[PDB]
């Protein structure tokens, strides 16, 4: 870009090239002209994303161009029927018209549940511009980040986000938050020398997403925009391009299924065809019937609504999804890929542990603060509260009574914001507290002095003397501490007392934490008495000999729910993995923190710390836990990876950059690992772009992280993510209940069809009824199967293993179509005999009679009994064929719905009227039944008529066949889940 | 390269087993189906609310009858006369020995079944009774002339009851043409172009294997030549509907006639 060689330069070198100066800065006609030529820094969106062709890839998929094949196919069909003139061409037309309308609506549907997806996530998202204070012509005034351009000379503070990339000159003690780049939960020092030759190392660079946490600096642009560090992430981010969704996998190896049935039926049937010795034309235009009603003109349907209701059931949870597919992506998802900072912590410098009255309390650490304080009885705590709340110099912006105090907005320094919130929780109106002690004399933090300080007056006017407050570095506490508060008591700080703080001091350093000393002293009303007057430079006030209060230490905690959240995903036979750009240690302290590696477990690094011998000679296999550092993992073929990360099944990876972070589930997706990654920063959009499902903290979440991401959490809530499996597998589970039953029925749908052409008996089933029941009948049904619940304990299974376990598979498809679609068969035809007998055709006469049925030149033609009926009446009876196949269908398709429910466990066990919504759904299945028949006109409007009480009930006894057969394979494959007959009759 | 190969069979002959049961279900179903139903009488009849009325001879273009020919080439109504001779092949005296002269000029109720094989009886209507139009002595029907004789049939319907009042005669006329000429003109045999009445009802293909629909003909008098017109034969009775638009085959012949010169 410009920046490799930018922080190596001389300040001489550095105004020369950008035409600048490193005190005045930009001439302002300069600063314009550099504008235009660079844009405005900021960060161009995914520039390209027309509506229209949003709604196009709405169209394309498995189902879909599927459809589009079979509405093709309709079409090739229709003209060769018209073009040797072929009447009611219609149907053909119908069905074309049928397959691409719902393909449409189809479409539009998820269109919107994106739109209001996407503006919800517009909502959620903050629109106020950020600022800088910049310097122009020797001008230092507050811009907008977005007009800053290329050598221009700013400033910062504490409190400032850092508006571009920046090259420090002068610092003055300036730390800042490199979280959303780096992993570092530690602030970051800053200064004017060149730390490194890369630049996320050296120090003297400040990148354009960054916040300032204390001190002050200056310094020059040397990229904007895009060019930045920033921007150059989601240019990766954004050529990262993401794997097809684990559903659609299962969708199209599922429509591959449907399809080569469709064709060898066709095949068969068209070599079938050719020997009853048809036309080429039509032994294969009947090839094309049979491959079109193998295509379930509805399905597409009943999965995207099924898919909505827990799409919705989500986002009542504050979980928000950008496409139905991810909705299920969780359930199935065998890996998690973690971010830390930001994502399993708060990224928020917390009050831990505490060391007073010689014991090391750890505090509440939680955001809602649901977790386990500490004992605030003693005197000790106090006084040592007293000096950490008056030692303290930060403010809380006003009017924020309502939020929770762990998320209010504080000017002031890392350290003294944590005391404060801490402070302010642990006492109540911290800054009215420590306002009541009127503070006269102030230090602060110091280079030269190397601790904060203050002496106040007192609380009551009945003592007139002063106290005097004292933090710092805990060695720099310590020299200058002669008197140590203990038990109620001032003790001498003897050498018990020594040996016992340098032990607590580096124990609570041992867990990487930033720990700080407190101390006081009272003064003497006689040497310091009200209308004393204190002095600095000419130190008129001890410096030393004070009495120590104790330590107080601060970490960047995990999230409330996160560890619970972390150990009910590895109880549901999901591996969790840190991925996280930390320093090593803090990694390892948040990973046992919430859960990775376990109670009980270790690193190849403590081994050889317990059992002391070189690390060289200890047992890989034998240690549980692993951490391994972004750069030596360079240094790792990656087939030297795979074997460390089966074998040390509770992984850890640290200073892990975008790239590593991307390779490690690319790693993983190798290995036919469904994974998810979860993160807030911009360090981890190119991963969370390549997981089969990213999930983005819609609060702590850079934008290229929740741009790339599939899911978000509005609520930060981690624990969401679990509710999200459940559902995950629920609908899996329940697709493939709602799945078997739209599909059994097509067969029966082509069935007498296939006898049609081959036996020409008159037509039994008109395709102007086969649509009723496929776009009509049978989807309130098929969705219900949605809120079937679990029958196992959901939560406490493995993850589907992708190759074995399906959506749909050999066992499931031939049980669903040629074992219960023969039952619905026969349960036609029967009922269509019954209909032909009892209204005049002998079965035996039905037999090749297809050709004067149908004939419109014969007007008397003598059925069984001799009687002549017109075309218009046979007419009428063919459709009561129609309407006589369909019932049977009705009756059979009611009792398939219920075996669905259930995959193992019998209907009698789990339940009838279980699913109150699949009950509901039923009753509206006879109903339009009921309207299609005996309504008035309903023979001419469609072909149906108001059918006789007896051709209801003659399917009835092959309804509740079927019900006995599955029961006696779930009673079965229950009681007997066995070798042979667990694997053929399941699904 | 499929599933295991010895147990292949071993569901090859399960779905065997499987349709054989489900097959004799069915099997069992429609033998109970047939020893259901009456061997003379339809259970229901529901679509038969009307009998249809058929023509001959029968000659269809597109969109229905439409009946075309020119006096002078033979060619033209060759094979139209040769229908109608081939049709009336059964209603020779000769071939209508298993019948009865009927008498009784009203209704035949066969309560009682004595006959050959426990079958029953059934009337005559042997060609001469059109006695113009019966092939002699034209054996053109009057198509040679441009008096063409249309024989008009009845669907017949088991137990169908038509009524007392007359005898159930036909009626041929146009759509209505009348400005343009006078109202057509045909007569009809046997006279008042009627069907006696006791030639009902039907008992069914069974009760009566040798069984003949009755006859009446249409010799066109009044057409006019080299010109297209449409005639309705609308039956007319008390127990029949001829204006039922989804079938207006109910009751009625409608058909196009163009006689060329
Ligand atoms: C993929 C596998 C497909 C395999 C399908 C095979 C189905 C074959 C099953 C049964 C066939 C019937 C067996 C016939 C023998 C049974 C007894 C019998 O003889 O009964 C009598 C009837 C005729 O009665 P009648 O006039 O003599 O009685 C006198 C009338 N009285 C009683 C009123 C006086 O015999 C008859 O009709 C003879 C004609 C039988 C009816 C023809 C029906 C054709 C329709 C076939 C569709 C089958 C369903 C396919 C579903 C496959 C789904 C994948
Ligand atoms: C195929 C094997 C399974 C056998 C199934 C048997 C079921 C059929 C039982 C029939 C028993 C005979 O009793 C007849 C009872 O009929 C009950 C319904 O009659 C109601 C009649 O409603 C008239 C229909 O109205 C529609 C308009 O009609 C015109
Ligand atoms: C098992 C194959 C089918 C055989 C049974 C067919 C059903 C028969 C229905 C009989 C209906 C009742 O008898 C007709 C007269 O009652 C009128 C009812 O309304
Ligand atoms: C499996 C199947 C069953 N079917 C029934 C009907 C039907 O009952 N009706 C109302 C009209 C016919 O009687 C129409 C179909 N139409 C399909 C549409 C796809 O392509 C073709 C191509 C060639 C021929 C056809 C017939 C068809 C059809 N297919
Ligand atoms: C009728 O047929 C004769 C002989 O085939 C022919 O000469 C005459 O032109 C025809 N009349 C009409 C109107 O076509
Ligand atoms: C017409 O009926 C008579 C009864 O008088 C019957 O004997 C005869 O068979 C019929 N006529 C002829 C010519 O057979
Ligand atoms: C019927 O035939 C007779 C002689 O065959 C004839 O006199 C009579 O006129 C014919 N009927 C009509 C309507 O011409
Ligand atoms: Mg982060
Ligand atoms: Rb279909
Ligand atoms: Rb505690
Ligand atoms: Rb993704």
């Amino acid at each position: 870009e410009m920046e490799i060689n930018d922080h190596q330069l001389s300040v001489a070198e550095l105004e020369q090239k950008y035409q600048t100066s490193a005190t005045k800065g930009l001439s302002a006609s300069l600063a314009a002209e550099l504008l235009l030529r660079d844009g405005p820094n900021a960060l161009r969106p995914p520039r390209g994303t027309p509506e229209y062709v949003k709604f196009a890839r709405q169209l394309a998929g498995g189902l879909q161009c599927l459809m589009w094949v079979a509405a093709a196919i309709c079409l090739i069909a229709f003209a060769i029927q018209a073009s040797e003139g072929d009447l009611t061409t219609d149907d053909n037309l119908y069905l074309a018209l049928a397959l691409i309308a719902v393909v449409v609506v189809t479409g539009c549907f998820g269109y919107y549940q994106e739109f209001k997806s996407t503006n919800i996530i517009a909502s959620f998202k903050n629109l106020v511009p950020q600022q800088a204070t910049v310097i122009r012509d020797g001008d230092k005034f507050q811009i907008n980040a977005d007009q800053l351009v290329v050598g221009d000379l700013v400033e910062m503070k504490g409190g400032d986000r850092v508006p571009a990339d920046i090259r420090i000159l002068q610092a003055q003690g300036c730390k800042v938050d490199n979280s959303s780049l780096t992993g570092e939960s530690e602030p970051q020092t800053r200064s004017p020398e060149c730390t490194h030759e890369s630049p996320l190392e050296t120090r003297n660079i400040a990148f354009f997403s960054t916040m300032c946490l204390e001190g002050t600096a200056q310094g020059l642009v040397v990229n904007t925009g895009d060019r930045t560090i920033i921007g150059r992430i989601a240019s990766l981010a954004s050529g990262v391009e993401n794997e097809k969704t684990p559903i659609a996998i299962e969708i199209e190896h599922f429509v591959d299924i449907i399809a080569g049935l469709a064709i060898l039926f066709g095949a068969t049937f068209f070599i079938v065809a050719m020997c009853i010795g048809y036309t080429f034309l039509r032994a294969m235009v009947f090839f094309m019937a049979i491959v079109v009603a193998y295509v379930p003109e509805g399905l597409l349907a009943t999965v995207t609504v099924c898919l909505s209701l827990t799409a919705k059931r989500l986002a009542s949870k504050n979980c928000v999804v950008k496409n139905l597919e991810a909705v299920e992506t969780l359930g199935s998802t065998s890996v998690i890929c973690s971010d830390k900072t930001g994502t399993l912590t708060q990224n928020r410098m917390t009050v831990s542990h505490l060391w007073f009255d010689n014991h090391i309390h750890s505090a509440d650490t939680t955001e809602d603060q649901s977790g386990q304080t500490f004992d605030q009885s003693s005197e000790t705590w106090r006084a040592l509260c007293r000096v950490l709340t008056l030692c303290n110099r930060a403010a809380f912006k006003s009017g924020q009574d309502a939020v929770p105090v762990p998320k209010r907005i504080v000017i002031g320094d890392a350290s003294e914001t944590a005391l404060l919130k801490f402070s302010e929780l642990t006492l109540g109106n911290a800054m009215g507290y420590r306002e009541r002690f009127p503070k006269v004399c102030e230090i602060p933090f110091n280079s030269t002095n190397k601790f904060q300080l203050s002496i106040h007056t007192l609380e009551d006017p009945r003592d007139p003397r002063h106290v005097l407050v004292m933090k710092g570095a805990p060695e720099r506490v310590l020299e200058r501490c002669s008197s140590i508060l203990i038990k109620g008591q001032e003790l001498p700080l003897d050498e018990q007392w020594r040996e016992a703080f340098q032990t607590a001091y580096l124990s609570l350093g041992g867990l990487g934490e930033r720990v700080l000393g407190f101390c006081q002293l009272y003064l003497s009303e006689k040497d310091y008495p009200p209308g004393y007057a204190f002095d600095v430079e000419a130190m008129n006030f001890p410096t030393s000999g004070l009495c120590f209060a104790g330590l107080v230490s601060m970490i960047d905690p995990p999230r409330a729910t996160v560890p619970d959240a972390v150990l009910k995903c590895r109880t549901a036979g999901i591996r969790v993995i840190m991925v996280t750009g930390d320093h090593p240690i803090t990694a390892k302290a948040i990973a046992a923190s919430v859960g990775i590696i376990s109670e009980g477990s270790e690193t190849v690094e403590d081994i050889a710390a317990r059992l002391r011998v070189p690390v060289d000679q200890v047992n890989r296999k034998d240690a549980r836990a692993c951490v391994i550092n972004g750069m030596q993992l360079k240094d790792m073929d990656p087939s030297e990876l795979v074997e460390a990360l089966r074998t040390h099944p509770e992984m850890v990876f640290a200073r892990t950059s975008p790239q590593q972070k991307l390779v490690i589930v690319e790693s993983c997706q190798r290995l036919g690992a469904i994974v998810a990654v979860t993160g807030d920063g911009v360090n981890d959009s190119p991963a969370l772009k390549k997981a089969d499902i990213g999930v983005a903290m819609g609060i702590a979440g850079s934008d290229a992280a929740k741009n790339a991401a599939d899911m978000i959490l509005l609520d930060d809530n981690f624990a969401s993510i679990v509710t999200g499996v459940e559902q995950g597998r629920l609908i899996f589970d329940n697709l493939k209940k709602s799945i078997a039953y739209t599909l059994t029925k097509n067969i029966p749908e082509l069935t007498p069809y296939l006898i049609y052409i081959t036996v020409s008996v008159p037509l039994p089933l008109g395709c102007i009824t086969i649509l009723f029941i496929e776009l009509c009948t049978d989807i309130f049904p098929s969705v219900s199967l949605a809120y079937e619940k679990a029958e196992s304990d959901i939560m406490h299974l493995r993850p589907r293993n992708p190759k074995r376990d399906r959506l749909v598979n050999e066992p499931l498809a031939a049980y669903s179509y040629f074992q219960i679609g023969a039952i619905q068969s026969f349960a036609g035809f029967t009922d269509y005999f019954t209909a032909m007998a009892q209204e005049g055709w002998f079965p035996l006469l039905c037999v090749g009679l297809r050709p004067q049925w149908e004939n419109h030149h014969l007007q008397d033609l003598q059925d069984s009994y001799g009687q002549e009926w017109t075309f218009g009446q046979r007419l009428y009876q063919q459709y009561t064929c129609y309407t006589v196949f369909f019932i049977s269908i009705e009756m059979c398709q009611i009792a398939d719905v219920l075996i669905r429910k259930t995959r193992r466990l019998s209907a009698f066990q789990q339940g009838f009227f279980r699913n109150r919504i699949l009950v509901i759904a039923i009753v509206f299945q006879v109903c339009i039944g009921c309207f299609l028949c005996y309504c008035p006109g309903m023979p001419n409007i469609f072909n149906f008529m108001p059918i006789r009480f007896q051709w209801w009930l003659v399917p009835m006894p092959f309804s509740l066949l079927i019900f006995v057969y599955d029961e006696i394979r779930k009673l079965g494959v229950r009681c007997c889940p066995g070798s042979w007959w667990d694997q053929e009759l399941y699904y | 390269l499929g599933r295991t190969l010895s147990r292949w069979v071993w569901i090859s002959l399960y779905y065997v087993a499987f349709y054989v049961v489900m097959s004799g279900i069915f099997a069992l179903c429609i033998y109970v189906l047939m020893r259901t139903i009456d061997p003379y009488t339809p259970d229901y009849q529901d679509q038969l609310k009307s009998p249809g009325v058929t023509l001959r001879p029968d000659v269809y273009g597109e969109k229905g009858l439409d009946i075309s020919y020119n006096v002078s080439d033979s060619t033209t109504w060759a094979g139209l006369a040769h229908t109608l001779h081939r049709f009336l092949a059964g209603y020779s005296p000769a071939a209508q020995e298993g019948s009865i002269n009927c008498t009784s000029e009203k209704y035949f109720f066969q309560e009682s079944f004595l006959a050959p094989n426990h079958t029953k009886f059934s009337c005559k209507f042997t060609a001469d009774m059109l006695q113009n139009c019966s092939g002699r002595p034209d054996p053109t029907f009057g198509f040679a002339e441009g008096k063409p004789c249309f024989i008009i049939k009845m669907n017949r319907i088991v137990k169908f009851l038509p009524g007392n009042s007359t005898a159930p005669r036909v009626d041929c006329a146009f759509l209505d043409q009348p400005r343009d000429g006078p109202p057509l003109q045909v007569e009809y045999f046997p006279a008042n172009g009627t069907y006696s009445l006791h030639y009902f009802p039907y008992y069914g293909k069974k009760a009566q294997p040798h069984y003949s629909n009755p006859l009446v003909a249409a010799k066109l008098l009044n057409v006019p030549r080299n010109r297209d017109v449409v005639i309705v034969c609308k039956i007319l009775a008390e127990h029949v509907s001829f204006d039922n638009p989804h079938d207006p085959y109910e009751g009625k012949v409608e058909f196009k006639l163009k006689i060329q010169k």
